[PDB]
């Protein structure tokens, strides 16, 4: 999996790009402001957030050399239309030509609301209905780890003890006993730099078991509380 | 939960998060609409242009400001700017952030009531607050005593504060600010044959304002200097490549601040308005106010504005007081900077208007809590 | 099923199916009638000749163009050409295909109305549309911004477009095109003793013009070059074997495009008409119009006409703008190519003038929907 | 603009000599509609608004709808692609920029002058349009004398014949000293 830093890219764009690739879009998104201009990736993300897409209204990536830009512009008009009425997003002053031109501000104004909807859906299928909560999912890991029994228990997502990936790799094998693999884990001999390696070591296998984790390893080394809860929310679905 | 600080003025919107030292989003508060005929399919779908996009495509748009002279005159286009601020420029859900808003003094009471109703019933914020801009500009300077001269795009107001106490009877307000200087520069540019008429050409004149205009230390000697020589002439390139030259309009445009009769107004200049505000204060606090004149806003950014206020007030003061103008280089964001300071204080966390209070008192709650 | 794209120019007819990259049928827009006496029995049964057969038998015919300067002047001959287009050259039943037609701007309104009534009542098409030729040329270039110079057989016109919006007040139209250049080449060919009078001989001069004529980069030094030497001389073989030679008339003929006073017209050249059309646009959109001067039509196919335009507009532009003329090799069919792009779009499928709408509003429906 | 919309009927005027013909057509056949949208519906139904004009070569042209669409640009400058407001709103906006005490006297003295104010129905239309913008208790009074075309000349002969004006001339001696810039002080 690609974990590299571009010359110019903010941390906000890295999170959105990584969330796209980790979600399984048909192309590989390398640049946000250059790979979304035909609106095919955006229309794919609408399916992942339970928004119906009529694929008879979309122009397929084989494009004629004559009128190709008008074919892509029709796709961007459909993507913005689907964001307003059925997706119920707030897209004020945004038209199809803003995505087609790669407007940086107005492209991020749409993708962040896609990601917010995706995380909201993750927090609702974990429960019975329209309830989404953080402390229900924090004592679940403290309970399911007692089945095997290990000295990893956290109070909340803001705890600094999850700075190293020892707490999340402790949970990655509780659901699946076939992924023990403590060969490359570090315990007690970790500096600030070497815990980047095990953070990638922990996130990478989460997709092997089936936990569709879309958080950066940097979101785990630091204690960003909004992205680390997604890691545990995605692990609960694979478990239960 | 981090608080939001939206300082929306007549000209610009300043938005960001409480705790930072500079606003994250600074865009013109305009809404553009297409005035021409759309012929190519797939291109006429956008009905409104809000942020810097309305400024990018102003050639085919009519540009409207929703705020005039501190007062919101178009409440349907004001919600577009707030939707654009929260979802496009900041990319936050307003339902999770208390929002700090600003307003000029001596402003209609329906303006403050209706922007309280919009924040609670449309954006559904957890809490909100409306702050006076001149007070927030005093937090930014790290003071509790001084008289603030706030000059933005629509309103010039003076507020004297002593030991953290405001003197409301000495608060001044002059409806002459940057936008009226723009319209005066358009009018006097026709004396050289340069005609600017459309709303998109007013943005070009505002740009000439902010780059070429300055304040004369002595208006009558600059007028005689520009008449004789040609050393004050300067050139400017229009978007289409034409070059215009102005030599005398550079300092006559900001001279309207000190002589409001240039645009047919009976009011006194900003130097005699700040002095009249001091003389309405108690005689004991006047010496402290004379030494703390705090300027903020874009209209106080002209080169020479602070050296002219120093000279003009000194001529009115009793000659034993020492006059001190405080003009920090970050003047343009003092209202926003001081609002991020205020919203970060733990003492302030009980001063929010929560939704529970609004649900029992309606929009009128804002009058007693603010 | 599939849409028909028919570009009825003054000189040529371009027809085909939407979705193709080139017209299937390109034939002259003429109708010929015999002007001599038929003496062999069974050979004079044909009363009119329409397409390329009117051109091959032109020695015994008088040739009439139904369209002159973009306006259909003969409506019985126009129905002959449309019958030839649908039934003989494309070989389709018009009752099964929506038809897209084209028209120049600033054209009489009865022209558009009559071709709407012809298509619905004579050919019984299910739907139709009339588009502007310069708008379609922008589709072919894959652009939504730029000023189009369309020059065919009858009309030269300019249409500025910015971000898919047209500025109709800046649309400029000139009734000087190829057929006027051909008639001027006939007039100046008599200086060397070559006389062409017959309408069949006018088709010969058009063939000479399309082969030997070119635009001089500097007209006054080509005249001095051709006066002193014979390096510009070129030969042409007439259909009967005679050989004519022209050295000076090669560039004096297209020079009428830039100096319309050669044919006694008071108008300005195509370089000044384009510049005047840009200067009628908003000052903000002028830089993008200077950089996209799209050329279209057969009268722009002279060798060296884009180099001459780029030199002439540069002399009129403010010397800071960068001038760019886009002259694709497929210029002759840009109007048709753009029409097939438009009729293929699924977002265009609701803008056809359906026969149902025509039955309740009559031929005037075309003014609202187009 | 009349030239531009005459081509909708097939009448082409392109030369500077033909523009003088269109000016003559405008001055003889154009009028201001009291209500634009009702005159447009009237001309679209019947032909009672049609009128004919004879060109210098004997050709006869007919216009029925361009007669009032040409002067309508004064009240809707968007016809010729301009963003400005009409002459009725520009007049109202000039009053609203004046002191509130002098507005009642300005509403009652709206003086028109010049040839472009000579269209039939121009004063009735300005009367109706400003009334819709005025506070409904003011009295709108348009003053349109039949000698409108020379009001600027007539008032200049009145001014130049006054004896008090005789000291306001810019004499040659004054110009010989201050140069051409003297005109900015005395006028
Ligand atoms: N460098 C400058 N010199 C002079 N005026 C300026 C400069 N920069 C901005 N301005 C003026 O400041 C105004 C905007 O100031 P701002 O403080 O944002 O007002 P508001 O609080 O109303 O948004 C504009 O009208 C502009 O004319
Ligand atoms: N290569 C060429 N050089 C010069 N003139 C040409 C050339 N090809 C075509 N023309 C001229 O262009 C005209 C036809 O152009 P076209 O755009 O097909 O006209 P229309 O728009 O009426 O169909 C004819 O008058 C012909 O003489
Ligand atoms: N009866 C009329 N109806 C409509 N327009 C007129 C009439 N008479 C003159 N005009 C127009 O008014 C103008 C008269 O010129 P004038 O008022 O003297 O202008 P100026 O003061 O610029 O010379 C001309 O342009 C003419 O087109
Ligand atoms: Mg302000
Ligand atoms: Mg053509």
């Amino acid at each position: 999996i690609d974990w590299t830093l571009l010359e110019g890219e903010t941390r906000e764009e890295r999170t959105f790009r990584n969330w796209m690739n980790s979600l399984g879009v048909n192309p590989h998104v390398n640049h946000l402001y250059a790979d979304l201009q035909d609106a095919l990736v955006i229309l794919q993300l609408y399916e992942r957030i339970k928004v119906p897409v009529d694929w008879s209204k979309v122009n397929k990536p084989p494009y004629p050399k004559l009128g190709a830009n008008m074919k892509k512009l029709e796709n961007c008009n459909y993507a913005v239309e689907l964001g307003k009425h059925p997706a119920k997003f707030s897209l004020v002053g945004i038209g199809g030509q803003d995505l087609n031109d790669g407007n940086q501000t107005l492209t991020l104004a749409l993708v962040w609301q896609l990601m917010r909807r995706y995380t909201l859906n993750v927090l609702e299928d974990l429960g019975d209905g329209q309830k989404a909560n953080d402390d229900i999912i924090v004592n679940w890991v403290n309970r399911t780890l007692s089945e095997a029994g290990k000295s990893t228990s956290i109070q909340s997502f803001k705890d600094k003890t999850i700075s190293s990936s020892l707490a999340v790799v402790d949970l990655i094998d509780a659901i699946q006993p076939g992924c023990i693999n403590y060969d490359l884990v570090k315990s007690g001999n970790l500096t600030e730099d070497d815990k980047h390696n095990n953070a990638k070591y922990a996130v990478s296998m989460a997709r092997r078991i089936g936990a569709r984790v879309y958080a950066l390893p940097e979101d785990l080394v630091e204690v960003k509380p909004k992205m680390v809860m997604t890691v545990f929310a995605c692990l609960m679905g694979r478990g239960m | 939960t981090t608080a939001l600080v939206c300082d929306n003025g007549s000209g610009l919107v300043k938005a960001g998060f409480a705790g930072d030292d500079a606003p994250r989003a600074v865009f013109p508060s305009i809404v553009g609409r297409p005035r021409h005929q759309g012929v190519m399919v797939g291109m006429g779908q956008k009905d409104s242009y809000v942020g810097d996009e309305a400024q990018s495509k102003r050639g085919i748009l009519t540009l409207k400001y929703p705020i005039e002279h501190g007062i919101i005159t178009n409440w349907d286009d004001m919600e577009k700017i707030w939707h654009h601020t929260f979802y496009n420029e900041l990319r936050v859900a307003p339902e999770e952030h208390p929002t700090l808003l600003t307003e000029a003094p001596l402003n209609p009471k329906a303006n403050r009531e209706k922007m309280t109703q919009i924040m609670f019933e449309t954006f559904n914020v957890p809490a909100m607050y409306v702050a006076i801009q001149a007070v927030l500009s005093l937090y930014a300077s790290g003071r509790t005593t001084g008289i603030v001269l706030d000059s933005g795009d629509g309103v010039t107001h003076n507020v004297p504060i002593y030991e953290g106490y405001a003197l409301p009877h000495a608060i001044m307000r002059l409806d002459l600010a940057g936008r009226d200087l723009t319209d005066y520069l358009m009018k006097i540019l026709t004396e050289r044959g340069y005609s600017f008429v459309t709303t998109a050409e007013r943005e070009i004149v505002r740009d000439i304002k902010e780059k070429l205009c300055y304040v004369a230390l002595d208006f009558e000697n600059e007028m005689a200097t520009a008449a004789s020589s040609s050393s004050l002439e300067k050139s400017y390139e229009l978007p289409d490549g034409q070059v215009i030259t102005i030599g005398n309009e550079r300092f006559r445009c900001p001279e309207t601040l000190f002589q409001p009769s240039f645009i047919g107004m009976e009011s006194a200049g900003i130097h005699e308005t700040t002095y009249n505000s001091i003389m309405k204060c108690d005689i004991d606090i006047r010496k402290d106010l004379y030494a703390n004149n705090v300027m903020s806003g874009g209209t106080t950014m002209y080169p020479g504005i602070a050296d002219r206020m120093q000279k003009e007030i000194t001529a009115l003061a009793p000659s034993t007081m020492k006059i001190k103008i405080i003009a920090p280089p970050e003047r343009k964001y003092s209202v926003w900077i001081g609002g991020s300071i205020l919203a970060s204080l733990s003492t302030f966390q009980q001063m929010w208007i929560t939704k529970q209070e609004y649900d029992e008192a309606g929009p009128s709650i804002v009058h007693r809590k603010c």
